[PDB]
């Protein structure tokens, strides 16, 4: 679900936040992603 | 080619250009295949066509 505060378990990455479609440039090998100070910020959907 | 903790790692990038051999221009290397070999490697050699 998008645009709602939920608890996610993305491929073993457990956490809480709001997920929305991103406009980044994830290369095909890229999996997790992050932000400036070392926190998971943008995770690509493994299915879609 | 790197083989840290087994887990053979390779990276690749292709740049045709028109400059001479080995230009100074920068270029990144994207990973292509990461296969967990996990054996002992010391020697290295190539092949031809
Ligand atoms: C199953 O995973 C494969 C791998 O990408 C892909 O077809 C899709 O994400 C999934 N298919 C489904 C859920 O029908």
């Amino acid at each position: 679900v998008k645009n709602k505060c939920v608890n996610f378990n993305f491929n073993g990455l457990t956490g809480t936040g709001v997920l929305t479609k991103s406009n980044k440039k994830f290369l095909p090998f890229q999996q997790f992603g992050r932000d400036i100070v070392d926190t998971t910020d943008a995770v690509r959907d493994p299915q879609t | 080619f790197k083989n840290i903790d087994g887990y053979f790692k390779i990276y690749s990038k292709h740049t045709p250009i028109i400059g001479r051999d080995f230009p100074q221009g920068f270029s990144a290397l994207e990973p292509l295949v990461d296969l967990p070999i996990g054996i002992n490697i010391t020697r290295f050699q190539t092949l031809l066509a």
